[PDB]
């Protein structure tokens, strides 16, 4: 929109991270007060500062806001874990004549334990070259949403039609799966040799091949 | 107070929604109700509002007409009308109310929030699902652990309760989501760890229930004999 | 390169005067000889700056300020002049340094039916600061019985409802009011002519 | 602080009352001249919205007390506002009255008389009734049109009207009130200035101290006009007894301009007239508008808004539609002002433009005031305003002076004879029938007269305060008042009788601020705008301002009186005596010419 934010800022904890909202002459720089806006993942937007320097209640005391000229600012004095939010800025526009929001800004603290990403290439059955449709199917466990580009190869060409991404979900010990899809037609199932499931996560790569005949 | 809104509904091209908004103990006065929509990835931006007492609506530049906005005092409700749905209308749509004051700049800001109503447009017709079941190898059987579930085709909406032999079963099983394709279609997957002392004694099969659709197949499943 | 005016002017839908649009110009030349000389409004009075002499001057900074009012407050959009809009939703100040210009708008801020587009704000507790906006929409209370946000006696809103329409008079039609601030604080100049 | 609460409701109901009254005002003006029936669906929803925010509004205002506000507008705002009517009562009874309302206009409005050779041949009370009692020059058929329009209705109207009188009894009578009578006469009562109080019983005396004072001048009429029927009509009329009923002009009594022509004692004469001077011009109602807009603004009044000019109508187009071809002018506020007018080149429609010109620029005085401090407290001082500017801009001088009358016409001591005994046969001929009717209604609502008598002390004080004889005894079947307009509809008559005195009080005082020594009939108003803006100092308070201070700050009286009606007819007078050397002055309450 209009007010202008960065896409996302990196996240200290323990210390200062500033979220800046620079608009134009005509929001901010007019005199109208930059409401700031903080929703949780999941769940509904609420007010987070108010009158572009005052706290409502129930908010904490780390988060404070002020602006000067034609740019706000957002003070995050505590980096706690829940602080995890996209931030957006809103103030009221005379050449819009109405209220606008911004472009988000993504809150990140760090954390990163992970594992190898474990792999299982289920092949298809015979039930199913009946119903005029192949499918192709790639279970992967005990991983996580980074780097989970995922390429399908038939030993003599790359496959570039058919491949999806799905986001992950949450399992019961801090954990995620998720898999990907592949449409084909029993026609050309036959036709090549092999086919392989390719995952890529932090350079750690495992391939599996099954073997249809 | 709480604001109370619809559930989520799948739509058409064209047509037209009635998302509406409730507030819990009454309330639904002297404050400004606005409607902001969550944009999926993009952004928040502003539909509209009413003051409820007076009757009187207010609209931004690109929903001015699209989108019309109504308020009923009596029983504490805003019905909110949206013609020319396309596919990038489909967003999450909240009812938030305002807090307008004398400061110096007196910029609207949005107190509280509803609940949030999904809406969603697709082209998809409805049509029979199909179930095929899945089987491990020899190979693939490595340890003493098998992998085996089911799969769901050509299904519709989203909304699916895999249970295994009617929830019997509560250790390791998992259910995951579907993703976008090319023709707009989704597909789950379903797998379960079991022992391979139990491949000879016990059958495992998939109950699916689509409530939309009235009908619910009983399918096995029966390990390769190749492999 | 000239200041964005054309498009303040020629805006589609003008403010409601309990929130006024509020536009600050600066960073170019804007030549107020366009708008004197295209004498399209009904009222050009301009207190505290010559009203052809503020042309050839450089100021810092320029705030529009742009209303729908009636007919016959246009004479209450001036320093000193009270009234139920010129204090409780727009009081110039007594040292106002710059020029206010209304014209009339009856074929675009009117039609049929009864228009009720615009609002304004009749009822305060107190007076307001000048250069200050108010959108409260908390019921005014009257007496001293709490209706605590229920409409009723001794308990009123704020903010009603105008009564454009085409077929009125020239002291009920729709003009457009917008106010020009100039401000010559310690800051180096950047719109001129 | 009860009375900024006061003052923040008043401000509510001005500005939602402004907004609901244009509204009802704009679904008016569309139905009167696009006559359909969905038009009539908007008067109706419109005034039930109007009808319905009045009645919750006011009972918020009976809400407040009244004994802790000393400040005068904010009072008069809360009395004029603190009104229900017909709601004191039940739902009932409210629905009866106005049900009884309903048919006294049905039946009023659907008056027909048939010939008695063939039932199938009848005609109308409007479109043609009128007319043939304007113009008649016989007995017996005048006498069997009375007979006709008065043995029909009022056998189908007395239990009705019976019973609309002591419904409105009763209603009086759950509002703090004596009667009827005087619940209309607390119109003019002013509470709160001191020096200026005014009852509902020094009214009457006053009232009556002016008829008497008019009954010289009324006798001598009377004579005169007896003396001229005897001479048209030598075996209809004797000079001993009373004036025939139905030969009195119109139907009701009202005007005797009807028999003008029949009553002209200088034949030799023209009469002023210029009809065919507009005829030969091509004079429209457009170019008479804008002259009489130049008359207005040349004696420092304002001209009229553009609305007026464009919005309101001043000719019908043809007969693709039809409209209503009635005077009715309307204040539909916020600068929109509308006036119908069926325009036709005569001089009565011209006099009657000047009328509504009048009555719009009143109302157009008191603009900036809010919607309880509208029209004033008499609802005739709006008439007397629209009348004194048509009778100024109908004198010779005026005409003379815009270049329509020719200037070798000499005005000598008989055609101002005329124009003073025409404009006496219709202003001072209907002051004994309003002060009767008045004094009669108000007898039947203080409830004095039993139900059996009722015709009979309304013909006894016929032959005694009018003095009119019927050819005919009418026993108690009929009801013979209930055949006028204005008590049909229910709005009060005392109105013309206050007008008629306050329309020569303004012209007095404008003849005196115009520096004008000479006769009245000869003053002209023009060129004036000292006057003017006198004048419009006390059009533009309206009601704010007690009646009695209004006449003060322009005439110099607290209260009404007779002297600018005797100074006007001083020379009529004067002719009127000297020419009834011979004939017998008075009448005698014996006679009757069913007894011959
Ligand atoms: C008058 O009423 C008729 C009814 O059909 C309508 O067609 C016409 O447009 C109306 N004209 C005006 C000037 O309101
Ligand atoms: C009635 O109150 C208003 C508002 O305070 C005041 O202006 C006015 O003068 C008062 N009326 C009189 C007769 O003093
Ligand atoms: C006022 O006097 C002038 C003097 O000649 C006259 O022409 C004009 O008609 C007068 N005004 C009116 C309204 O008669
Ligand atoms: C009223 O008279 C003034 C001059 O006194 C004139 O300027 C104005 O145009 C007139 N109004 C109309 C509607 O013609
Ligand atoms: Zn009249």
């Amino acid at each position: 929109s209009v007010l202008t934010q960065p896409p996302s800022v990196s996240g200290a904890p323990g210390q200062r991270v500033t979220i800046s909202c620079t608009g134009s002459s005509s929001n901010i720089g007019a005199g109208y007060d930059v409401h700031w806006y903080q929703q949780l993942p999941g769940t509904a937007p609420k007010l987070l500062i108010y009158g572009n320097s005052n706290r409502p209640s129930g908010v904490p005391d780390r988060f404070s806001g002020s602006k000067s000229g034609t740019s706000a600012s957002l003070a995050i004095t505590g980096l706690q874990a829940e602080d995890e939010a996209d931030y957006y800025c809103q103030s009221y526009d005379s050449s819009l004549s109405g209220s606008v929001f911004g472009g988000g800004t993504k809150l990140t603290v760090l954390g990163q334990p992970k594992a190898a990403p474990s792999v299982t290439l289920f092949p298809p059955s015979s039930e199913e070259l009946q119903a005029n449709k192949a499918t192709l199917v790639c279970l992967i466990s005990d991983f996580y949403p980074g780097a989970v580009t995922v390429a399908w190869k038939a030993d003599s060409s790359p496959v570039k039609a058919g491949v999806e991404t799905t986001t992950p979900s949450k399992q019961s010990n801090n954990k995620y799966a998720a898999s990907s899809y592949l449409s084909l037609t029993p026609e050309q199932w036959k036709s090549h040799r092999s086919y392989s499931c390719q995952v890529t996560h932090e350079g750690s790569t495992v391939e599996k091949t099954v073997a249809p005949t | 107070v709480q604001l109370v809104e619809s559930g989520a509904e799948v739509k058409k091209p064209g047509s037209s929604v009635k998302v509406s908004c409730k507030a819990s103990g009454g309330t639904f006065s002297s404050y400004a109700i606005s409607w902001v929509r969550q944009a999926p990835g993009q952004g928040l931006e502003w539909m509209g509002g009413i003051i409820p007492i007076l009757g009187i609506a207010n609209y931004a530049q690109k929903f001015q007409g699209r989108v019309t906005i109504t308020a009923d005092k009596s029983t504490s409700t805003a019905y909110m009308e949206l013609s020319s749905l396309r596919s990038e209308d489909t967003a999450v749509y909240y009812c938030a109310r305002e807090n307008g004051y004398s400061g110096y700049g007196a910029a609207a800001n949005f107190d509280l929030w509803g609940r949030g109503t999904l809406v969603t447009v697709s082209s998809a017709s409805t049509k029979g699902p199909s179930v095929f079941p899945l089987a491990p190898s020899s190979k693939s059987t490595s340890g003493g652990t098998a992998a085996l579930g089911c799969l769901v085709k050509d299904y519709f909406p989203e909304p699916v309760t895999v249970s295994w032999n009617s929830g019997a079963l509560t250790s390791g099983v998992h259910t995951f989501p579907a993703v976008l394709q090319s023709s707009g279609l989704y597909s789950l997957s379903s797998v379960v760890t079991v022992p391979s002392s139990s491949l000879g004694t016990q059958t495992y099969i998939c109950n699916v229930n689509h409530k939309p659709s009235n009908t619910k197949v009983d399918k096995k499943v029966e390990p390769k004999s190749c492999d | 390169n000239l200041c964005p005016f054309g498009e303040v002017f020629n805006a589609t839908r003008f403010a409601s005067v309990y929130a006024w649009n509020r536009k600050r110009i600066s960073n170019c030349v804007a030549d107020y000889s366009v708008l004197y000389n295209s004498a399209s409004f009904s009222t050009f009075k301009c207190y505290g700056v010559s009203p052809t002499k503020l042309n050839d001057l450089c100021f810092t900074n320029v705030y529009a300020d742009s209303f729908v009012i009636r007919g016959d407050e246009v004479r209450q959009i001036a320093p000193g002049q009270t009234g139920k809009i010129a204090d409780y939703n727009y009081k110039l100040p007594d040292d106002f340094t710059g020029c206010v210009i209304a014209w009339n708008s009856n074929n675009l801020d009117s039609k049929v039916g009864g228009n009720y587009n615009y609002l304004y704000r009749l009822f305060r507790k107190s007076n307001l600061k000048p250069f200050e906006r108010d959108i409260s929409t908390e019921i005014y209370q009257a007496g001293s019985t709490p209706c605590n946000g229920v409409e009723g006696f001794n308990c009123y809103f704020p903010l009603q409802s105008y009564g454009f329409q085409p077929t009125n008079g020239v002291g009920y039609q729709p003009y457009r009011v917008v106010v020009l601030s100039f401000e010559l604080l310690h800051a180096p100049a950047t719109v001129c002519g | 602080t009860i009375e900024e609460q006061a003052k923040t409701f008043l401000d509510k109901f001005n500005h939602e009352a402004e907004d609901l009254f244009y509204q009802s005002s704009l679904a008016s003006w569309n139905y009167n001249t696009n006559i359909t029936e969905e038009n009539v669906q908007n008067m109706n929803n419109a005034g039930d919205k109007w009808s319905a925010f009045l009645k919750e509004q006011s009972t918020l205002a009976q809400m407040y007390p009244l004994q802790e506000i000393q400040n005068l507008t904010v009072k008069l705002q809360l009395q004029a506002l603190q009104q229900n009517g017909s709601s004191v009562l039940s739902e009932d009874k409210s629905k009866r009255l106005n049900t009884i309302l309903n048919t006294m206009s049905t039946i009023y409005s659907t008056g027909k008389v048939c010939n008695p050779d063939n039932p199938q041949e009848c005609l109308l009370l409007e479109p043609g009734l009128n007319e043939i009692m304007a113009n008649s020059l016989d007995y017996n058929e005048r006498l069997w049109a009375w007979e006709s329009w008065r043995s029909e209705v009022g056998k189908q109207l007395r239990p009705l009207y019976e019973e609309y009188v002591v419904l409105k009894n009763e209603m009086a009578r759950a509002n703090h009130y004596e009667d009827y009578g005087d619940y209309w006469r607390g119109d003019y009562e002013v509470n709160g200035v001191d020096g200026y109080d005014y009852s509902r019983g020094q009214l009457i005396e006053d009232v009556e101290h002016t008829f008497e004072e008019i009954k010289p001048l009324y006798e001598h009429l009377h004579a005169y006009v007896r003396a001229k029927l005897m001479n048209a009509y030598p075996s209809y009329i004797s000079p001993i007894g009373c004036l025939p009923a139905h030969l009195l002009g119109d139907m009701w009594g009202r005007f005797w301009t009807n028999l003008y022509s029949l009553t002209v004692p200088f034949g030799q004469k023209p009469n002023i007239d210029v009809t065919d001077a507009m005829v030969d011009q091509a004079w429209d109602a457009q170019r008479i508008f804008k002259e009489a807009e130049k008359f207005f603004v040349s004696v420092g009044l304002p001209n009229m808004t553009q609305g007026f000019w464009e919005n309101s109508m001043l000719t019908d187009p043809g007969n693709v539609q039809k409209a209503v071809c009635h005077p009715t002018a309307w204040d539909l506020g916020k600068g929109d002002f509308r006036i119908l007018m069926c325009t036709k080149v005569t001089m009565d429609d011209f006099l009657t433009a000047h009328h509504e010109m009048g009555h719009i620029q009143y109302d157009m005085a008191y603009a900036a005031q809010p919607f309880l401090l509208r029209n004033g407290a008499n609802e005739g001082f709006h008439e007397a305003v629209g009348e004194i500017m048509s009778l100024s801009a109908a004198t010779p001088k005026h005409l003379k002076s815009i270049g329509l009358l020719s200037p070798d016409f000499q005005e000598d001591n008989e055609t101002e004879i005329n124009f003073l005994l025409k404009q006496a046969l219709t202003i001072v001929g209907t002051l004994p029938f309003t002060y009767m009717l008045e004094k009669w209604r108000w007898m039947v609502f203080k409830g004095e007269i039993p139900k059996d008598q009722w015709m009979k002390k309304w013909w006894e004080m016929k032959r005694e305060i009018v003095g009119v004889v019927e050819p005919v005894p009418h026993d108690e079947t009929y009801c013979d008042p209930a055949s006028l307009f204005h008590v049909s509809n229910d709005y009060s008559f005392i109105r013309y009788y206050t007008r008629t005195l306050y329309q020569f009080q303004f012209q007095e005082a404008l003849c005196q601020a115009a520096k004008h020594e000479g006769p009245l009939h000869k003053c002209d108003i023009s060129n004036s705008t000292e006057a003017g803006q006198k004048l419009f100092n006390m059009l533009r308070l309206g009601k704010s301002e007690p009646w009695t201070l209004a006449l003060e700050n322009v005439v110099g009286a607290k209260n009404m009186n007779v002297r600018p009606l005797l100074n006007y007819f001083e020379p009529l007078f004067t002719w009127l005596k000297d020419q009834n050397k011979n004939s017998f002055v008075g009448w005698s309450t014996d006679w009757s010419p069913y007894a011959d």
